[PDB]
């Protein structure tokens, strides 16, 4: 597992060579070197959208019935499409219908990254199935994706995201929910919180182009199916972002700045 | 020694409570249409090694209670009462205790003890033997310590059968052992089957009567279907007795 | 290892339980009844002594009977 | 014919059931139990399901 | 021996039904396999022994185990057809003693010679090689080729000592009235590195 | 001991699976080398079904013929353990691993009628290849020739075929990423059938003509069969003829089409109205 | 996938299976049915079914982990007689009963021309047979005339005794009845014939019992 | 109560898993086992290579059906074969029950639990399955308080866990009792799926053959003979079938038994049937002049 997902991290912004690494992967014995493969795509790619790397994954997916790799492919979408973020909600309304609760999995992971910093409204109702589906692996996956892109979001930017906290909080005081579950839910609502909403995780960055620590910190967190201390690699991903102004002598002014909009509604409206 | 018994126990404990039933009719080879002898029809299956071949209607089988296969064979089935029947033949009183009565006694044999030696000497006639004794007399006059005495002195197969507590009010129940004993005397050729008391079973039009009128009609329908219906004796012979001819069935 | 087999049929030698009669006692042999062939042999009758009872609930249980349970009486 | 066999992997557990029998309203009572009086077994007063 | 797997080779020829040991060669022969046997198993039980027959074409009798009883059978049995097919023998017995059910043990030959060895010196020299390289070690009993033959086999046997600690020996057995066993001569009930 | 007593031969998908296995298991020995294993089975039915194989360690030379090892031990002890668990299944005999039949065959053969009850050749054609299936049958015959010296051991080939028991076929489903292969289903699966039939028919035409030019020259031996099934080809002379077509296809889907249409009908209201509907529910769901 | 989906669906509709019958079918997803047991159930219809032959009366298979109704059986199997008296037909013929001319005629009209051929009959105009009740002295011997024609067509013929209908093995007995009669349907033409219906349906009932 | 304990995964690879059904399916009903062979490897992975049976006896899945005399002489063979393996656990069959083990069942788990405690036991079941995706669960087996307390989940840690009701809620209670279902995955690739994947070599006959004329006239009788019966319900279909309602539409216009449906199938198998046959006669004779 280590040395598998190991792989994929060390490539970014190096398109070409990983079309190598994956086909190989998908071949082996090992089921966990399948999924890994995906990771090596979605970020050798993750950069610019091509044509290449969603459609070498697609025909695998199809063609057979095997779940390790039907879900891979739906996975690999989110960090390759990016660039315009409405577009992963696009190939996933098709893919979101299948039956496996493999691709129903590997639907909400993909959903989750891509739309992270810059959401959707199609995004927010393809989650929604998969928390009902009983299987358990679904659901954790759909609560962590929900999260995802409501960081550095206020509660009052619209009502869905105090939905998304009690939701949480009824999985967690809850027995009557899977284990997998409970992870998910702890896990979402620790994401969607983090640093008060000052913290955030985005698919670019204010300059304008790619935030690598953030793409980066989520795939290797998605694990933990399997050893649960995976899931703390989230850290990574969480990226504080607060204007702060700079003295001449590195320290800290107490300038002001103007805002368009009141601040007064953001300051953490409606806590538990 | 105390372990071998200790463990035919858990057999019917993995089963959970083991049941009879027989084959109805064979769908095919591996499915079997069962009726049960406890309840509910079945459809069952079989154990790869328990062979086809070996089931038959005629006969029971015995079903995993949980899983409704086929775990092996059982024997024909006969009832409870009838093995006590078959094992009331010495009931004792000789044949010097039943004299004077001696030319009816003669009358007796020719119906009943020829056919079993051979049923050739009718056959040469042209005639299939008569069906069916009745034996009738005054009280007293031992009408049943003949019947008895002759049975035990050859010590034949005969079923003494008490038909004077055989109806009950378990519908059904009174049905099974009348035909049980017709079935059993042909597999056990040569046989002799005497019912006692079958005055009780003698019925009358009825039909404004209790519920014990009512039970004793079933049991007497069934007694004439089994005679002549289409269903006959052979070499095999049933003798009634009675107190009064008069309360019996017209049809009978 | 008596007492261990024995625990079980103890709960059913303890209250609640039936009454009932004896249809047929079949009493066979533990050793062989006769190899059976088809798909994959062995015997599929490997049942001891047998009895075919029939509880007072109008139903009919199939039963292997114990050893020490003397045969005379049954 | 995905939503047939995503309907199907539901319908086994649900099915796992109990039984079933069939019987007839003699009255109901005020409080929602309904005195019923099922045909081969006994009669039973127990409560209606609103969905 | 200790810790050893051996297949013993048997020799079944028109020259060991003979009378050279009294009363005959085939009991005498027989003595000599049993008594083989009964030693190495007295000595260590985890040590087994294996056959195969030199004679005709090949036929593995048995793979490795105690029994002494499997070599007694056979030896009743004569083959007219088939004598001493060493080359073979040897090759079989290599293969065979690789599989076993007492493993990681040290790859012993003893063949019993009775009859004159056909295999001249080019067949004897090659199957030197294939033993140095497998590291197995083939001991000759020698009452075959004194009978009315030269020992073509002493050269042989002793290129072959000194590859591991249970080298190879030549055992010398007479041919006239002497038996099958006349061991005392040099080691075979047990391995010895000397000659 | 029997190898008569076979007509048709059957396997069940363990069997191909298992042994491709055993091959590995043995401490990876091979390249001239071959594994064996028993073959644990049916016999006494004129249909043979191999129930299962369980690994036995060997070494094989088919360049030689008066050397080989089989494990004798293994052989013997199976056949001793097996009767409690199954009193039918006994050591039914032993797979060769390829290439083709050979006469290097009939040796190895023998040892395995002394030990076991039966024995039996199946050949599967090395590591994994083709679609269809790899296993030959193969009873060891004796023959007179008339030329040599009377009983000879040689082989005829049986039919082979294929077969298992419904728990089994259920396991392959779950494992495999598909449902079998070819051999004949659907209208797509029937051409498949002639065109895998075409390249299979190619295949056997190889073996005989490569065969005739080593007879020719390199004085292999003539043969009244190789002769007599080439002489035939040219004498049938097959005449093309008439007949086997119909026209009814279309008269059906026209037939349904006027009562699809009258169900469209009914449909296009809700269907129409469906559309707005849609964009809107995507809203008020990631709003509540 | 959809083919391994059913496969799921055909590992439930094995054996434990207990045989109710098809009383209706409600809708193509719901059923009701009364059970061999003795009790009737409501139950659920799964998937890879027919209910195009099971649309009226037919044997069906429940599912006894279930209780629900997950297979189903033809109309034709789980018949609780099918022939008897034609494989254990007397010999009798109308030489035996050699008089009796108005009632040989009668019998041998009402019984034997349906079953050999059903089209003359009605070719001429007149229906063929329905109801058949005999009535008489008792002297005459129905059932003898009963015995000849059960001799002469040797196929055809039910034999059911009016006590083989009443048991005591649970909820068979009206359910008894269901499956012969249901199977005379099937294989038509064929007669039902009850030897004494006088002794078995009687004219009080008193119904405390 | 407390104790750090690990879950077993259990990697059942092809070979074992299909032997592991072969072997339930021939016990029928009778409930019967045998060991488990493998290897442990890393931290909690057992893996079965491969599977042999203890006898089939009416005393079935019982330490009495275990047989000390099959497991030393197998392992004194295996030993030459050059793989003396493990035993990683047992399996056994339950075709009278599901996946609740039964009373006799928890003490036998227990006896292999003390030799090797990476032992599990796996049920098969194959008659009392309501899955064609092969109803197994795996059991270490640990007492009830386990589950009471809400230890037991502590100790499964590194599983993922699922769910599965063969039959109803006394299974359900059963499971819990025990360690529930801990997860199976599977060691498989590409060469041994090949292998599942055969049927016939002999379909290189077969795409050829063609029969005798005679035959294929048979054929083409019986099918427009066939669609003669059909037909007079045919025309009552089209002139109607406005309803939609199937139950209603069944008994109106002959919905059931519906003449479309059949009329379809039938003119498809013979056409197809027409084709094949024509196709191949004419192939075969170009190619063998």
């Amino acid at each position: 597992r280590g040395l598998a997902v190991g792989i994929a991290l060390v490539m970014y912004g190096r398109m070409e060579e990983a079309d190598a690494l994956i086909e190989s992967l998908c071949r082996d014995k090992d089921p966990i070197l399948r999924r890994s493969g995906m990771y090596t795509v979605a970020m050798a790619y993750c950069g610019s959208g091509n044509n290449k790397a969603i459609r070498r994954l697609l025909h695998v997916a199809v063609s057979d019935v095997n779940d390790d790799v039907r879900r891979a492919a739906v996975e690999s979408l989110g960090f390759i499409l990016f660039r315009t973020p409405e577009q992963c909600p696009s190939v996933v309304s098709l893919l979101s219908e299948s039956y496996n609760p493999h691709v129903r999995y590997g639907a909400a992971m993909a959903l989750g990254v891509c739309c992270a910093g810059t959401g959707n409204k199609e995004a927010i109702n393809l989650l929604e199935p998969m928390t009902n589906d009983p299987v358990n692996y679904v659901r954790q996956g759909a609560l962590i994706a929900s999260a995802l892109i409501m960081i550095q979001q206020t509660e009052i930017t619209c009502p869905k995201v105090n939905q998304f906290r009690q939701l949480y909080s009824k999985v967690i005081n809850d027995k009557h929910d899977d284990v997998m579950a409970k992870f998910g839910a702890i896990l979402a609502q620790g994401i969607l919180d983090a640093g008060g909403h000052n913290v955030t995780i985005s698919l670019q960055s204010r300059t304008g182009h790619t935030h690598m620590p953030s793409v980066v910190g989520v795939l290797v967190f998605t694990q933990f199916w399997f050893w649960f201390p995976l899931s703390h690699f989230l850290s990574l991903a969480y990226t504080p972002t607060c204007i702060i102004g700079l003295n001449k002598d590195l320290k800290m002014p107490k300038v002001q700045y103007k805002s368009n909009c009141k601040p007064s509604t953001f300051a953490y409206p409606a806590p538990l | 020694k105390q372990y071998e018994k200790s463990e035919n126990d858990l057999k019917a404990l993995q089963s959970v409570g083991q049941i009879v039933g027989e084959v109805l009719k064979q769908l095919t080879e591996e499915k079997f249409i069962v009726k049960a002898t406890n309840g509910p029809r079945y459809v069952v299956g079989c154990r790869r090694q328990l062979d086809k071949s070996k089931l038959k209607p005629g006969t029971r089988v015995a079903l995993d209670m949980t899983t409704l296969t086929i775990m092996r064979y059982l024997p024909r089935e006969v009832d409870p009462l009838v093995y006590n029947m078959s094992h009331e033949d010495p009931g004792n009183v000789s044949y010097s205790e039943i004299g004077g009565l001696s030319e009816q006694i003669r009358e007796l044999r020719e119906v009943i003890e020829l056919p079993l030696t051979n049923p050739e000497l009718f056959q040469r006639v042209g005639i299939i033997p008569p069906k069916g004794c009745l034996l009738y007399g005054p009280p007293g006059t031992g009408k049943t310590l003949l019947a008895r005495a002759v049975a035990s002195q050859l010590d034949c197969n005969f079923l003494k059968v008490v038909s004077s507590s055989i109806v009950d009010k378990y519908i059904g129940e009174s049905a099974r052992l009348i035909r049980e004993m017709f079935n059993y005397a042909r597999d056990h050729q040569p046989c002799i089957i005497f019912m006692d008391e079958i005055d009780a079973i003698g019925g009358r039009r009825f039909s404004e009567g209790t519920s014990a009128d009512r039970e004793i009609q079933r049991t007497l329908m069934e007694l004439l279907n089994q005679m002549d219906g289409f269903d006959t004796l052979h070499r095999v012979k049933m003798i009634m007795a009675t107190n009064r001819p008069d309360t019996l069935d017209p049809a009978l | 290892k008596i007492k261990e087999n024995s625990e079980k049929i103890k709960v059913n030698k303890t209250l609640p339980y039936l009454v009932s009669n004896v249809i047929e006692l079949l009493d066979v042999d533990p050793n062989d009844q006769e190899e059976d062939g088809a798909n994959i042999d062995l015997d599929s009758q490997r049942k001891g002594k047998c009895a075919v009872i029939k509880t007072s609930t109008r139903q009919t249980y199939f039963l292997p009977v114990i050893g020490l349970v003397d045969a005379e009486k049954l | 014919l995905n939503a047939k066999v995503r309907l199907l992997r539901e319908e086994l557990q649900l099915l796992q059931e109990q039984g079933s029998y069939v019987g007839e309203v003699v009255r109901a009572m005020d409080k929602k139990k309904v005195l019923v009086k099922v045909h081969p077994e006994g009669k039973f007063v127990v409560d209606v399901d609103k969905n | 021996m200790v810790l050893e797997s051996t297949m013993v080779c048997v020799d079944n020829s028109e020259y060991m039904r003979n009378g050279d040991f009294l009363p005959t060669r085939l009991q005498a022969q027989q003595d000599a396999v049993n008594i083989v046997c009964h030693s190495k198993t007295r000595s260590n039980p985890e040590n087994n022994v294996g056959l195969i027959t030199l004679a005709n074409d090949c036929e593995v009798l048995t793979t490795l185990t105690p029994d002494t009883g499997r070599i007694l059978s056979k030896l009743h049995t004569v083959q007219p057809k088939g004598k001493i097919t060493f080359c073979t023998g040897i090759r079989v017995a290599h293969l065979a003693l690789k599989h076993r059910q007492g493993k990681n043990h040290k790859m012993r030959i003893i063949a019993f010679v009775g009859s004159p060895v056909e295999d001249n010196e080019k067949d004897l020299v090659k199957l030197a090689k294939r033993l140095k390289k497998e590291k197995v070690n083939v001991d000759i009993i020698n009452f075959g080729e004194e009978e009315v033959n030269t020992e073509k086999l002493t050269a042989f046997v002793n290129t072959l000592n000194g590859k591991d600690g249970t080298g190879s020996h030549l055992v010398t057995v007479p041919p006239g009235p002497s038996l099958a066993d006349a061991l005392i001569s040099s080691p075979i009930l047990a391995g010895e590195g000397g000659a | 001991m029997p190898e008569l007593a076979v007509q048709k031969v059957v396997v069940h998908p363990l069997v191909l699976l298992s042994v491709v296995d055993h091959f590995n298991r043995i401490g990876k020995v091979g390249n001239q080398k071959r594994v064996v294993g028993v073959l644990l089975g049916s016999w006494q039915k004129k249909v043979l079904d191999v129930s299962n194989s369980f690994a036995v360690p060997f070494d094989e030379d088919d360049k030689d013929d008066s050397v080989w090892f089989l494990d004798h031990d293994y052989l013997e002890n199976m056949y001793g353990m097996f009767k409690k668990v199954n009193a039918r299944e006994r050591i039914v005999g032993w797979y060769h691993t390829g290439p083709k039949l050979h006469k290097n065959d009939i040796a190895i053969n023998e040892l395995m009628k002394r030990y076991c009850p039966n024995s039996v050749l199946v050949i599967i054609d090395v590591k994994p290849k083709d679609l269809g299936l790899p296993t030959e049958a193969y009873i060891s015959v004796e023959e007179v020739h008339d030329d040599g010296t009377p009983t000879s051991k040689t082989f005829e080939h049986v039919t082979s075929e294929i077969g298992a028991e419904e728990a089994e076929e259920v396991g392959v489903e779950h494992l495999l990423r598909d449902i079998k292969d070819t051999t004949v289903g659907t209208l797509s699966q029937r051409i498949t059938n002639q065109v895998h039939g075409l390249k299979g028919l190619n295949s056997k035409l190889l073996d005989i003509r490569t065969y005739l030019e080593k007879v020719a020259s390199g004085k292999l031996p003539i043969n009244h069969h190789i002769i007599y099934q080439l002489q035939d080809v040219f004498n049938l002379l097959p005449d093309a003829s008439l007949q086997e077509f119909v026209k009814a296809f279309y008269l059906k889907t026209n037939d349904q089409m006027v009562v699809v249409y009258l169900a469209s009908l009914i449909r296009s209201v809700v269907a129409l109205h469906n559309l707005i509907n849609n964009k809107i529910a995507n809203r008020d769901a990631e709003k509540k | 996938e959809f083919l391994h989906a059913q496969e799921e669906v055909k590992r439930i509709q094995s054996i434990p299976l207990v045989i109710g019958q098809f009383l209706e079918a409600v809708d193509q997803n719901t059923a009701i049915v009364g059970s061999t047991t003795g009790s009737n159930y409501y139950v659920r219809i799964l998937s890879t079914i027919d209910r195009e032959l099971l649309k009226p009366n037919a044997s069906v298979a429940l599912h006894k982990h279930s209780n629900a109704l997950v297979d189903v059986l033809p109309p034709e199997a789980d018949s609780s007689i099918m022939m008897l008296t034609s494989d254990q037909k007397p010999d009798v013929m109308y030489a035996d009963i050699g008089g009796m001319d108005i009632q040989k005629q009668e019998v041998r009209e009402a019984v034997e021309l349906p079953l050999t051929h059903f089209e003359l009959y009605k070719q001429i105009g007149i229906d063929p047979p329905r109801g058949v009740l005999m009535y008489g002295p008792p002297g005459c011997g129905k059932t003898m005339l009963a015995k000849a024609v059960a001799h002469h067509t040797t196929a055809a013929f039910i034999r059911v005794v009016g006590s083989e209908f009443v048991q005591k093995y649970l909820g068979e007995g009206p359910r008894m009845v269901r499956d012969v009669f249901r199977l005379a349907k099937e294989n038509a033409p064929a007669i039902i014939f009850i030897d004494e219906i006088d002794a078995i349906a009687t004219k009080r009932f008193d119904a405390q019992t | 109560a407390p104790a750090v304990d690990t879950a077993e995964q259990v990697y059942i690879s092809s070979l074992a898993l299909l032997k592991m059904l072969k072997h339930g399916r021939a016990g029928v009903p009778m409930e019967v086992m045998g060991l488990m062979l493998g290897e442990f490897v890393d931290d909690y992975t057992v893996r079965v290579i491969d599977v042999f049976a203890m006898p089939q006896s009416g005393t079935g899945v019982s330490v009495e059906a275990v047989d000390p005399v099959f497991q030393a002489k197998m392992l004194d063979m295996l030993k030459q074969t050059g793989r003396p393996e493990m035993v990683v656990g047992w399996y056994h069959s339950h075709p009278g029950f599901g996946c609740w083990l039964s009373g006799v069942d928890i003490n036998t788990q227990q006896s292999f639990e003390a030799l090797s405690e990476r032992a599990v036991a796996v049920v098969v079941d194959p008659i009392q399955s309501v899955k064609g995706k092969v109803v197994i669960d795996a059991f270490r087996l640990i007492n009830a308080n386990m589950m009471v307390l809400g230890h037991e989940p502590r100790q499964t840690t590194s599983n993922l866990g699922h769910l599965n009701k063969p039959s109803i809620q006394a299974l359900i209670h059963g499971l819990n009792r025990h360690y529930y279902s801990i997860t199976i995955n599977y060691r498989k690739n590409e060469l041994e799926q090949k292998m599942l994947l055969n049927l016939h070599k002999k379909s290189w006959m077969e795409g050829l053959t063609l029969q005798d004329y005679s035959e294929h006239c048979k054929h083409n009788e019986s099918v427009v003979k066939e669609m003669l019966e059909l037909a007079k319900n045919y025309n009552k279909a089209v002139e109607e079938e406005d309803k939609m309602t199937p139950e209603q539409l069944a008994i109106k216009n002959v919905g059931k038994q519906d003449p479309k449906r059949h009329l379809e199938e039938h003119v498809d198998v013979l056409m197809t049937s027409n084709i094949v046959q024509c196709l191949a006669a004419m192939l075969d004779t170009v190619v063998f002049k």
